[PDB]
């Protein structure tokens, strides 16, 4: 500077060059991602485990950048994560690709502000021709093949080895309880990891799955409303210790008598109030167990933080610390409570049957919890792509098969308009080309060959490429007729948010 | 250098000095990997810093280089020695050699006996050579699809400057068969430089015409002399004729202007005398070897003197032999009263002058004392014809080599690509120390067609993938027809099914390619003792 | 010695070297211009519109720099113009093409794209070439005038025209049927001290200025006969060293007169026989000349054999040994006028000649002795357009419109064809477009916006009949404007440039031994 005021870390040379090179580094984790891939990115964070992901949301939040230009796009990606599932990766690569292309424009003698203008135009034309790239759509949501084709694309983006089993499984276990036409819930479906057994041994269970073992008798009543307490037992009286063992012998008699009579009252209050399944995140003593056998209450030994969380969202529950008798107020929408072993481990099964506020669970079985964390990305994106809130989801060619189509239309259109805008319009075509480049890099061959041979076949609306040997040399595969389809809504928000993100960040200079 | 410098002259002892030598060996080779094939790339060698040469030939590159190590030194000389031999195999030989020398010092060192370790390398080449002899599946021009017609067609399509393999296939067949001189070097062979190939500018761009008998090149455009008298008999004078100087020469020692002057007046007279006597004998056309000055051109035209000029000696030289004329057998004067013979005349069926395509030719139809043919390329420019000629010459060389050795292979790196798999099946089978010896020999064969591929930008990965499939464990056969592919067009840089292209080269070059790459490992090893001399 | 560096590493060094040269000359070409200033190692100033000049006087580098000097020299010998043009084309193509197609990874494909852009360029540029006559002077007037004021001369423009136009046409080759290209040596220019433009003559023949140098050597003979050595002169001219002694005194006298005695024997032969012109290729002196002048015979001296034989066709008489040898005429007429004008004590013999190969050295006159130099440069550019028109009556109405015309042409084709070729072919399309953009930089405003109107104009109206001029930096009907680029310069410049850029791509070793 020339000033000992006016703080900036961007501006001049650093806006034009440094910001773009940073966007480029974030978006390197998604030029190995999106559709067919074998990439795995390991990220640690002292979580006492290894975290394996090929999803943009977890990669992005971990990674901190000190520049507003790179930091801003992470928010746009999260926005597309809420409204839709898979395509999160596609949002960041697009914004990041467009920005590399942009800097080249700046070099020649073109101004920032027209280039900014020409993207808004290109984004509007691309969306306008987008529902004219619908080639296939669902009509029934209770039919497993029409739902699974959609699911498949989310799963694919993760690994290209787990596409077939999972895509069937989710549709089988239901995310079609809701009409998905005005209303859909995604906190009334979780992905619940059950350690043990293989991942083709991943199963269908309906309603809330909690891993913790069941103790005592089990209920099967319809008067069973859920009461949730984080800690309702710790010993009803805490000791102090004066002989550094007990305080002391006659007192130890009283400490035990008072625990057993207070726990009797507490557990009888639960029994009376209509709570016939109590979730204990505390500790089940013999005294507490002895009471719940008499009243006929299903008892859940232990809970961890993760298990408590799903009860408060789904039930409309609160998790109260207790050692003084309480009453119902957690309530529940669950009538039936059954008991069924998943993984050869005793699992607590909640169910009721309804459309709205109805529950389902894609439950998994896996060798380790790491293998289950990646699978989970595939599955949670597969629930979030379901949300469109129609039953005709207007499926457009998944897998990046749309991308070349958009690019061809846009480059021609660019020619027609005059001025400086058009160059940005052309660049806007070559940003879509990012997706065919990343699929080429994993496939094992250069960019020149794939983009040219997709262009060669003209208007197709099917063409995209895999990880295969078919994916390399003739560089032609059918991803309309392989049942690789994605939803119109998922591609819409991906392109929309990414164009908005690229324009705001290209403006900065402070 | 690297290591200690306790001693000097390429001595540093231990592991370090071996490591130094092999890297350097590799640097030479890398230059020649990019220049490999008929797809080879131009390099710029700066020779001082005010000079440059542009080259793309493997042996040539290495000659200008500054060796400064023993490994450097043996490897350039290996390439140059091969250049002396044939001058084919020159780009390849280096590349194979780089890999071999490194692998072998390790295995010879890991002896049970050192003569045995070297013998395994020999055992791999002995199978290879044997294979090479057994093969007649690709590059056979003598049992071709259309014999020499097909061989030439595919050669001209591989080195295409327009539309070729059409008119140009037929030419190759004619030129070899137009020489009736057998040169017995192992089987009958013909020279392909005893042929007369002529350029003609004007008319149709890609054409050829075959002429029966050899033809003499000339042009009329500012001549008034007769030379187009249709006859059947030629008097071939090796003898220079000039109206100004054929007795005269500059003296600056004689004071008198007379001596120089007098001989000059007389040499205008005697030219007129000299021609009548030659003609009387039997000729009406004379072919005179000497050249002419632009200043002298006006005298011959003006006097009206009967002579054929703007002659090409090489053309003339072919006619004299074929007609059965002698160019020299009794002449010894320089007066116009000079004796002339009736045996210095030669005979043809007719000596007729046609002007075709804007070039005047005297054409000797059906030569007698032996028969020939002369093919005159036809372009729309003189420049077009240079390109067409150079490509055709390649076609003609590959054909001639094929005649010498009956046995043939798809040459280049293609014989090599086949042999890799076979010398590996054999390596395994033998076991022990010899399994390594052959196996390092074998993997060195696979690398050359892959490196070649890169040059034409078809890549290594694409090349290996398509090729190894066709070879199998029950397709180890040499055959004589395709059921498994074994060739590899080297211009295409991906395997095709043209099995007689001129990018194949026979057994003769390819056996000596194997031997020269091995030799480089033997030789660097051959030393006993290492000393520094102060 | 041997230096090893491989691949893309070597290929950047080439870009680095070429582009730095190319940039200012990219501004220097056009009808607007810049200056490349040399700061010399000895100091002082030299500044030119030509990049090769400045490279030569200092700075030569291994890759591109030496290549640019060598191609541009061949160019001067050929047409005589476009020396400027080559260097820019070679550097912009190597600049723009190489980097994007190397990161992608495909060098050898790029070499094949250069061919496909060579093939396209010849076809499309020839269609827009417009036939004009070479029997109509007023048509040839427009094209020749542009070539002059590309150097920014308009004072000496008019004079160059009148001499050049008629003169080159009369040049033939010694095939005689052509005409066409009349490459230098069969056309030349030589200057005479001081002068003014009223002392200028149109000369369609050749002038010999070591012919009649005295007022007692041939006056005016409409058609001379030039006598070659032989039998009216001699080949001899030297000293004898039959026996020599430094000890001998009379030896020093003998040796020096033996030179002079010999010359008198040559010159006595011409006197006795009577030529009217004699030719010596050995080269006589003043003093030898003198003896010829009393017989009143002109000498031509300090010549060469190729010049005297072409000149014999021109003069109107063939080569004869002596004036008593007369046989069939190879040329019986050839000179239309013989004119002699004296500046100092040196007489200059002008000889007008029509339709003979000759050498065609035309007279010129500057305002001063210094100005003869600048005038001679303008004629080198003028005689070029005459060989261009005489070869091909078809020529482009370009004006930087022409580079542009091809650039847009290729972009259209890349899209249509599709195929693996389309990306390297689209890369070269753009390289060509950098150049006419720089012409608009001198004019003002946002260069690229103006360039867009050209792009729309190419498909819609015309490629380059309606083109762009670099002095307006806007679209102007180029035909009405009367700015036309010589086709012959544009054809050759574009052929060599692809090849020099193609050579560097092929190189991936630089050794220093």
């Amino acid at each position: 500077m020339l000033k000992e005021g006016a703080k900036h870390f961007s501006g001049l040379e650093e806006a034009v060059y440094r910001n773009i090179q940073a966007c480029k580094e974030l978006a390197q984790t998604t030029r190995t991602a999106y559709g067919p891939n074998g990439m795995n990115k390991m990220v640690i964070n002292h979580l006492e485990k290894l975290f394996v992901t090929n999803d943009a949301a977890t990669i992005l939040r971990e990674l901190e950048v000190q520049h507003p230009a790179a930091k801003m796009i992470v928010m746009a990606s999260h926005m597309q994560e809420q409204e839709v599932g898979d395509g999160t990766n596609f949002v960041l690569v697009f914004a990041g690709a467009l920005l590399e292309l942009a800097e080249e424009l700046l070099r020649i003698g073109l101004s920032v502000s027209e280039v900014i203008e020409g993207y808004e135009i290109a984004c509007r034309k691309a969306h306008e021709i987008l529902p004219n790239l619908v080639c296939c759509s669902a009509k029934n949501l209770r039919d497993i093949d029409e739902v699974s084709s959609l699911l498949r694309t989310s799963i694919m983006s993760k690994q290209y080895g787990n596409e077939v089993f999972l895509a069937k499984l989710i549709a089988q276990a239901c995310v079609s309880i809701f009409p998905d036409s005005g209303h859909f819930n995604v906190d009334n479906i979780r992905v619940c990891k059950i350690l043990g057994s293989g991942i083709s041994s991943s199963s269908v269970l309906h309603g809330m799955v909690f891993k913790k073992e069941t103790e005592g008798d089990v209920t099967s009543v319809k008067d069973a409303k859920i009461a949730v307490y984080s800690c309702p037992f710790d010993g009803m009286i805490t000791e102090t210790k004066g002989t550094v063992l007990i305080k002391t012998a006659e007192e130890l008699m009283n400490f035990s008598k008072g625990e057993e009579n207070l726990m009797d009252a507490q557990v009888k209050a639960i029994a009376d109030t209509g709570a016939n399944v109590v979730v204990t995140g505390g500790k089940v003593a013999d005294m507490a167990l002895h009471y719940a056998n008499k009243y006929n209450i299903m008892l859940v030994r232990l809970n961890s933080k993760w298990d408590l969380r799903r009860l408060c969202k789904t039930v409309g529950a609160t998790a109260l610390p207790r050692l003084t008798p309480p009453v119902l107020e957690e309530m529940g929408h669950c009538d039936s409570v059954y008991l069924s072993e998943v993984g050869d481990t005793q699992v607590v099964v909640f169910k009721h049957e309804k459309e709205d506020g109805a529950i389902s669970t894609i439950v998994l079985r896996g060798s380790t919890d790491n293998l289950m964390d990646d699978i989970e990305r595939a599955v949670d994106d597969g629930v979030n792509t379901f949300k469109v809130l129609t039953r005709d989801k207007r499926l457009v060619p998944g897998g990046g098969a749309t991308e070349i189509e958009l690019a061809k239309q846009i480059t021609s259109y660019g020619e027609t308009c005059p001025g400086l805008e058009q160059y940005a319009i052309k660049k806007f075509a070559e940003a879509f080309e990012a997706i065919p480049r990343a699929l080429a890099e994993n496939s094992g061959v250069k960019a020149n060959e794939v983009i040219s041979k997709l262009y060669a076949v003209h208007q197709e609306g099917n063409k995209n490429v895999g990880l295969d040997i078919e994916a390399e040399v003739p560089a032609v595969k059918d991803m309309l007729e392989a049942g690789i389809l994605d939803t119109y809504l998922g591609k819409y928000w991906a392109i929309k948010l990414a164009t908005n993100a690229a324009v705001t960040v290209l403006r900065v200079d402070q | 250098m690297e290591g200690p410098l306790s001693v000097f002259g390429d001595r540093s002892t231990g592991e370090t000095i071996r490591s130094q030598n092999v890297m350097a060996a590799a640097s030479i080779a890398n230059i020649v990997k990019s220049s490999l094939g008929p797809v080879g790339l131009d390099k710029m060698l700066v020779d001082d810093i005010g000079d440059v040469t542009i080259t793309n030939d493997g042996a040539t590159i290495l000659k200008l280089l500054e060796v400064e190590h023993p490994a450097a030194k043996v490897l350039c000389e290996l390439a140059d020695l091969q250049d002396k031999e044939v001058g084919d195999g020159t780009t390849s030989v280096v590349i194979i050699a780089a890999e071999l020398l490194k692998n072998a010092d390790e295995l010879v060192k890991q002896k049970i006996h050192p003569t045995s370790v070297i013998s395994g390398y020999r055992l791999a080449c002995k199978e290879a050579v044997r294979y090479i002899n057994e093969n007649l599946i690709v590059n056979t021009d003598e049992l071709g699809r259309d014999c020499l017609i097909n061989a030439a067609k595919t050669s001209m399509s591989s080195k295409i400057i327009g539309i070729n393999g059409d008119f140009f296939a037929n030419m190759v067949v004619d030129a070899v068969l137009a020489i009736k001189y057998t040169d017995i070097r192992g089987q009958p062979r013909y020279p392909v430089n005893s042929v007369n190939i002529l350029k003609a500018h004007g008319r149709s761009q890609m054409e050829s015409m075959l002429i029966s008998g050899y033809a003499l090149n000339c042009v009329v455009g500012s001549q008034g002399m007769p030379k187009r008298i249709v006859n059947a008999k030629i008097a071939c004078l090796d003898f220079s004729l000039q109206k100004t100087k054929m007795k005269l020469g500059v003296q600056v020692v004689i004071t008198d202007p007379e001596k120089l002057d007098q001989i000059r007046q007389r040499e205008s007279d005697i030219t007129k005398e000299r021609i009548q006597k030659i003609l009387a004998t039997g000729a009406n056309v004379i072919l005179t070897t000497g050249g002419i000055d632009d200043m002298c051109l006006k005298y011959f035209v003006e006097a009206g003197a009967m002579a054929v000029r703007r002659v090409l000696k090489r053309d003339l030289k072919r006619i004299a032999k074929a007609s059965g004329a002698t160019i020299l057998s009794t002449l010894a004067n320089l007066e116009g009263e000079e004796t002339f013979e009736a045996a210095m005349l030669g005979q043809a069926e007719e000596v007729v002058q046609e002007r075709i395509c804007d070039d005047e030719l005297i054409l000797i139809k059906n030569t007698k004392a032996r028969t020939s043919a002369s093919i005159i390329l036809r372009g729309a420019n003189d420049f077009m014809c240079d390109e067409m000629e150079r490509s055709l010459h390649d076609a003609l060389c590959v054909v001639k080599r094929v005649l010498e050795s009956k046995s043939v292979v798809p040459g280049g790196g293609a014989v090599e690509a086949a042999l890799s798999i076979y010398l590996e099946n054999y390596a395994t089978s033998m076991g022990s120390r010899e399994q390594l010896a052959i196996a390092e020999f074998a993997r060195s064969l696979l690398v050359i067609p892959n490196t070649l591929a890169v040059n034409a930008a078809q890549d290594s990965t694409d090349l290996v993938a398509k090729l190894r499939a066709f070879h199998n464990e029950a397709q180890v056969n040499p055959e004589r027809k395709n059921l498994k592919w074994i060739g590899l067009d080297l211009s295409n840089g991906k395997p095709r099914d043209n099995k007689q292209a001129g990018v194949f080269e026979p057994t003769i070059v390819k056996v000596k390619s194997l031997k020269f790459a091995t030799e480089a490992a033997i030789t660097i090893l051959r030393i006993d003792d290492l000393i520094k001399l102060h | 010695n041997t230096k090893r560096e491989s691949g893309r590493k070597v290929q950047s060094g080439n870009i680095n070297a070429a582009k730095t040269i190319a940039d200012i000359i990219r501004t220097c070409l056009g009808p607007k211009s810049m200056m490349k200033m040399l700061l010399d190692p000895m100091g002082g100033i030299v500044m030119t519109n030509d990049g090769n000049a400045i490279l030569r006087e200092i700075q030569v580098q291994h890759p591109a720099a030496k290549s640019m000097i060598e191609i541009s020299r061949t160019q001067d010998e050929e047409v005589g113009d476009g020396t400027t043009s080559v260097i820019i084309l070679a550097g912009e193509m190597l600049s723009v093409a190489e980097h994007f197609l190397e990161q992608q990874m495909h060098p050898t494909v790029v070499i094949s794209a250069y061919r496909k852009a060579l093939d396209d360029m010849i076809s499309t540029l020839k269609k827009i070439s417009i036939p004009v006559d070479i029997s109509d002077s007023d048509m040839m007037l427009n094209i020749i005038n542009s070539s002059i004021t590309t150097k920014a001369i308009s004072r000496w423009s008019s004079l160059a025209c009148n001499i050049a136009l008629d003169a080159v046409k009369m040049v033939q080759f010694e095939e005689n049927g052509r005409k066409e290209i009349d490459i230098k040596k069969y056309a030349r220019v030589e200057k005479i001290p001081g002068g003014i433009i009223e002392d200028s003559c149109v000369l369609r023949g050749v002038m010999i200025n070591k012919d009649v140098t005295h007022p007692r050597m041939r006056r005016y003979i409409k058609n001379p006969r030039i006598v070659l050595l032989d039998s009216s002169l001699e080949y001899k001219k030297g000293e004898s060293q039959t026996d020599i002694e430094i000890t001998r005194e009379e030896d020093f006298t003998r040796i020096l007169q033996m030179e002079e005695e010999y010359i008198q024997q040559l010159c006595e032969d011409i006197i006795q026989l009577k030529p009217d012109v004699v030719i010596t290729e050995k080269g006589i002196s003043d003093l030898a000349q003198h003896y010829l002048m009393r017989a009143n015979i002109t000498a031509i001296r300090r010549v060469r054999k190729t010049d005297n034989n072409r000149i014999a066709r021109a003069c109107g008489a063939r080569i004869v040994s002596r004036p008593e040898e007369l046989r069939e005429d190879d040329v019986g007429t050839g000179a239309g006028l013989l004119e002699i004008k004296k500046i100092g004590d040196e007489y200059f013999t002008f000889i007008t000649d029509c339709k003979d190969p000759k050498a065609c050295t035309i007279l010129l006159r500057g305002a001063s002795k210094e100005i003869l130099s600048e005038v001679e440069r303008n004629l080198q550019d003028a005689m070029q357009v005459c060989r261009n028109v005489l070869l091909d009556p078809q020529l482009v109405p370009g004006g930087g419109a022409s580079e542009m015309a091809v650039a847009h042409a290729l972009t259209e084709k890349s899209k249509a064809m599709t195929g693996v070729e389309q990306w390297p072919y689209r890369a070269v399309a753009q390289a060509l477009e950098v150049i006419p953009r720089t012409l608009i930089q001198n004019c003002g405003a946002s260069t690229i916006r103006l360039l867009t109107s050209l792009r729309a104009k190419h498909t819609q109206e015309n490629c380059e009949t309606w083109g762009v001029n670099g002095e307006t930096g806007t679209l102007v009907d180029m035909k009405e404007l009367g700015i036309w680029e010589p086709l012959a310069v544009k054809l050759q410049t574009y052929k060599t440039a692809v090849e020099t850029a193609v050579l560097l791509l092929r190189i991936d070793d630089i050794v220093s031994g």
